[PDB]
This record gives structure tokens, C-alpha cells and sequence, in this order.
């Protein structure tokens, strides 16, 4: 088949820059090469056609150019609501159709730093032999983040996992959810449950906690 | 006006059969040639199928062919995805697709899961994640549910049976070392709302019909 | 149609309309597009309303009567089936100092 591959396969661009995302194709392609945008949780929606055919209700910022085995799909002044990944697709020889493998655009914004919130395990949930601690860091730029879980002020580590929202779609920000998951027996043995948090919005790290049992 | 609407997605075992459906209106149907196109979770964009306005004519990618069919009913403006000898690589977001000009995708479904797997249908387990009187850190107090220990993807999860939206975070499922899916949803409301609204969590896992709504309170200690 | 010397870019200058005698009750859409020659480039940009319309919107800030005085827009209007079809119509835009039929056969 026909490959296209898309550069860079992330980008990260500032409101009012002029980004660029590049499509090569394996081999020379006619004119069907054809632009998407995929929001997180939606489907794609069809931007371009056939190289540079602008669709109903997309802005004029969007454009496309190229040809042979170089196209481009230009955003000439980038907007917040131009967070998604886009995908270019060959259909100039079908079947089949192919497509690149997506470029996914990060809008860049201030520095936020985030709100945290410790959990402890519910009593439902206890009665049943596992405990559940979640920590939450909310509404944050950038994404990097590092949540440190400690159990009487002791470093845990391969007990948690951690799970980041995609860009929220009115101000730009993460939101970060780590679980540490231990037995009920485990739990039993320590009091002080710790969640810190070291982020670029923050001075020195925030640290949440609570003592088990007491409130 | 243009609609897709899609319907069949679900756990199926290697070696199984599933057929997918895609209800269409807002246009002419039999005008359009119609397509399946998926996506694996985290990955790109695969075509799968194609079929004329007429049902006729038929198209089938490398990775489907002899195992899939595609299939129309004009009378009923209903789209099929016939799968059958199912594997693990099939699991995906399958979307069905209206064609545009020269075999350009113009209105999609919004998809529909297709897991491939041989372990069993698990139901969640609902959990509060309470306020409590140190998480009021100001005026703004945190709240929320968390959907452990299912199977297979997706839940869904809403607040107060969808009129609570702003503040809400549904983070992305992590796959437990127990081959179990657990999320959590979050909700980042007014201290001062916590004596006078009541906030219920809307958990729903159509694969085990498991329907949960969860009441979150502030924990009396 | 024709185009301003002194326009300015993303400017409509012209409404294509997608005609198939053939269909008199209105079941097929026309997808537009400019043709594998004019696809990259252009001076104009073809924006496709979705409702068997496109508009020819400038490209370029500023055109010179002297530098080209005429463009040829091979304009294609396509069927949405497997396997598809198309037609093409040539739109003549002129340089000046300051409702188009395309049809589906
Ligand atoms: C008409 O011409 C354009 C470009 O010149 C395209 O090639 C289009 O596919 C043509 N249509 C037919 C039926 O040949
Ligand atoms: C008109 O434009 C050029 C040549 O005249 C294109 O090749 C196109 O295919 C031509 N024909 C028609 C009917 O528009």
C-alpha cells in the first residue's frame, strides 16, 4: 500500500502562530489527498479536499497545498479550539484508502499551576480488602507533572498508576488522576497518606494528605 | 440533518462473529457510497469497507478480506458490518462513513467499540470520592466517583443525570495488572453548594447492563 | 466572472452552482474541486458550500492585469458513489481595474 506519513507527530504552537503540518506519501499521488480534524472523543471531521478544497464552516485559516509526494495543510493564525489531531489520506488509487498517522496539535498557554486534592479509601470500598487512595491535580499547564505518593513519609513506587485528561477546551489546561492501591492490611499498617506535587506553577512542591481514620 | 448512527460494538471472543449497524438520515442514502473505517485505541485511521448507493459493488482492505462483509438496506437507510473469524488485532473505534466526492470521508458515526478478547464481562464496582473538610481548599471543593475493576471498555459517567457538565474531568481508564479497567470522574464544585446540592454520579457499563448511580456526600467523622 | 486588481485575499468573487439535468428530484450532492492541474497553488481558493454550491474566493492579496490577465479554473464536480464520477467546467476569471453553471453529465 501506499504509506503516508505526517510530520512532525506532535506540536505544540502559541494563539496567532502560523503552523504547518507536513504529509509525505511513498510513492507520487495525484490531487485526492485530502485533510482531517479529530477532536478528542469525536470523529473525524473533513477539513480540506482534495489538496485544497476549503469545506462549509471551516475558517479560512485552514488551507492546503502540495503535490507529487509533498502536501501541506497550513493554520495560518492558530486559535485555542484547534486542539486535535490531524490526519491527511491518499484516495486518488482506491481501494484502498490510506491515511498519515496523525499530528496531534497542543495549544501553548500560561504557566497554571494545579489544585490538589487528596481521597482517601471509601468504607464500601474497605469492607471489601482493597484501598484506593486518589490524588487529583486539577486545571494545569504545562502537562508535565510529577505526583509523588508517600505512606509515613516513606517513597512508594509500582503502587500507583496515573491517568491526564486531554486539553480542556475553554482554557487549555491538564487534569491529572493517580491511584495508589493497596490491601486493606497494608493500609491498616500506616496513618499519614501523602500525595506531592512538584509542577512549573509551583515555588516548591504541594504536598495533600490525611491521617487514617481521624478527619 | 445529516446523521449516522451507529449500534453493535461489544466484547467478542477470537474466533467470533459481530455485526455492526449504522442507521443513516438527513439524505439521500442510496446516493452515497458508504464506508467503515477504524480506529485501534491510541492509533490511527484504518479503512475498512466500501459499498456503492446501489449495494452492488463491494470493497474490502487486505486485513478484512474473506473474514468481513459489508452490506446495505436501502429501505431501511441501515449500513452493516458483517466480522466474523475475529482477532485480537480487529479490536478498535469502528466508524461508518459517508463518501464524498472521490472516496473523501464527510460525516462519520460517532463509533462504536469493538473488543476482541477471551476474558469475561466484568461489571464495575461504584466508589465515592467524598469532599471532605480539609479538600474545601478555599470556596472550591473537589468530589467525585470511582468505576473500578471492569470489563471490557467503555463506561460512561455523567453528574446529576447530565445537568452538571462544567468542572467535570471523565479521565481515561487504566488497565490494572489484573486485566481490569478502572477510571475515576471528578467534579470541582462551590464549598458553599455542599449543604444545599445533592451531586449522584450516573455511572453506566452497557457490555454487563451495569447501571449504578452513585450519591458522593460530604463523609460525617 | 472577474476579479478586482486591488482585492484583498479570502474575497468571494463568484458562486458555482452544480447542475445534473438528470435529477429532477434533488437526491444527488456534488462534491467540488479544483482539477489534479490547478490543485496546488492556485490564486483562488474553492470553498464547497455542501448544498451543490462553491464559492471561488481570492488566494492572493492583489492581481495584476499586465502580469496575467486571464485564469482558466478547471473546476470538477463529483458524484459521491464507488466508483465515482466526475465532470469539469472551465471558469474564465478576468483581471479588471476597479449563478455559474457547472454541469453533471
Ligand atoms: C474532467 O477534467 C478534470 C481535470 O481536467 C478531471 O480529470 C476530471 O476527472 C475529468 N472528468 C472526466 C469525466 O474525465
Ligand atoms: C476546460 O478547462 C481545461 C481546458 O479547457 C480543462 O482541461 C477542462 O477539462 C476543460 N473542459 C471543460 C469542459 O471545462
Amino acid at each position: 500500500d501506499i504509506q503516508m506519513t505526517q510530520s512532525p507527530s506532535s506540536l505544540s504552537a502559541s494563539v496567532g502562530d502560523r503552523v504547518t503540518i507536513t504529509c509525505r506519501a511513498s510513492q507520487s499521488i495525484s490531487s485526492y489527498l485530502n485533510w482531517y480534524q479529530q477532536k478528542p472523543g469525536k470523529a473525524p471531521k473533513l477539513l480540506i479536499y482534495a489538496v485544497s478544497t476549503l469545506q462549509s464552516g471551516v475558517p479560512s485559516r485552514f488551507s492546503g497545498s502540495g503535490s507529487g509526494t509533498d502536501f501541506t495543510l497550513t493554520i495560518s493564525s492558530l486559535q485555542p479550539e484547534d486542539f486535535a489531531t490531524y490526519y491527511c489520506q491518499q484516495s486518488g488509487t482506491f481501494p484502498p484508502t490510506t491515511f498519515g498517522q496523525g499530528t496531534k496539535v497542543e495549544i501553548k498557554r500560561t504557566v497554571a499551576a494545579p489544585s490538589v486534592f487528596i481521597f482517601p479509601p471509601s468504607d464500601e470500598q474497605l469492607k471489601s480488602g482493597t484501598a484506593s487512595v486518589v490524588c487529583l491535580l486539577n486545571n494545569f499547564y504545562p502537562r508535565e507533572a510529577k505526583v509523588q505518593w508517600k505512606v509515613d513519609n516513606a517513597l512508594q513506587s509500582g503502587n500507583s498508576q496515573e491517568s491526564v485528561t486531554e486539553q480542556d477546551s475553554k482554557d487549555s489546561t491538564y487534569s491529572l488522576s493517580s491511584t495508589l492501591t493497596l490491601s486493606k492490611a497494608d493500609y491498616e499498617k500506616h496513618k499519614v497518606y501523602a500525595c506531592e506535587v512538584t509542577h512549573q506553577g509551583l515555588s516548591s512542591p504541594v504536598t495533600k494528605s490525611f491521617n487514617r481514620g481521624e478527619c | 440533518q445529516v446523521q449516522l448512527l451507529e449500534s453493535g460494538g461489544g466484547l467478542v471472543q477470537p474466533g467470533g462473529s459481530l455485526r455492526l449497524s449504522c442507521a443513516a438520515s438527513g439524505f439521500t442514502f442510496s446516493s452515497h457510497g458508504m464506508h467503515w473505517v477504524r480506529q485501534a485505541p491510541g492509533k490511527g485511521l484504518e479503512w475498512v469497507s466500501v459499498i456503492s448507493g446501489s449495494g452492488s459493488n463491494t470493497g474490502y482492505a487486505d486485513s478484512v478480506k474473506g473474514r468481513f462483509t459489508i452490506s446495505r438496506d436501502n429501505s431501511k437507510n441501515t449500513l452493516y458490518l458483517q466480522m466474523n473469524s475475529l482477532r485480537a488485532e480487529d479490536t478498535a473505534v469502528y466508524y461508518c462513513a459517508r463518501q464524498w466526492g472521490s472516496y473523501a470521508f464527510d460525516s462519520w458515526g460517532q463509533g462504536t467499540l469493538v473488543t476482541v478478547s477471551s476474558a469475561s464481562t466484568k461489571g464495575p464496582s461504584v466508589f465515592p470520592l467524598a469532599p471532605s473538610s480539609k479538600s474545601t481548599s478555599g470556596g472550591t471543593a473537589a468530589l467525585g466517583c470511582l468505576v473500578k475493576d471492569y470489563f471490557p471498555e467503555p463506561v460512561t459517567v455523567s453528574w446529576n443525570s447530565g445537568a452538571l457538565t462544567s468542572g467535570v474531568h471523565t479521565f481515561p481508564a487504566v488497565l490494572q495488572s489484573s486485566g481490569l479497567y478502572s477510571l475515576s470522574s471528578v467534579v470541582t464544585v462551590p464549598s458553599s453548594s455542599l449543604g444545599t446540592q445533592t451531586y449522584i454520579c450516573n455511572v453506566n457499563h452497557k457490555p454487563s447492563n451495569t447501571k449504578v448511580d452513585k450519591r458522593v456526600e460530604p463523609k460525617s467523622c | 466572472t472577474f476579479v478586482c486588481e486591488k482585492a484583498k485575499a479570502d474575497q468571494l468573487i463568484q458562486t458555482l452552482h452544480a447542475v445534473d439535468k438528470d435529477d429532477p428530484y434533488s437526491g444527488h450532492q456534488f462534491s467540488f474541486s479544483l482539477a489534479p492541474e490547478a490543485a496546488s497553488g492556485s490564486n483562488f481558493t474553492i470553498q464547497d458550500n455542501k448544498d451543490n454550491t462553491a464559492g471561488i474566493l481570492t488566494r492572493k492579496n492583489g492581481y495584476n492585469r499586465h502580469e496575467m490577465s486571464t485564469y482558466l479554473l478547471p473546476v470538477v464536480i463529483s458524484d459521491n458513489d464507488y466508483p465515482v464520477q466526475s465532470s469539469t467546467g472551465t471558469v474564465t476569471v478576468r483581471v479588471c481595474a476597479c449563478p455559474l453553471e457547472v454541469l453533471f453529465q
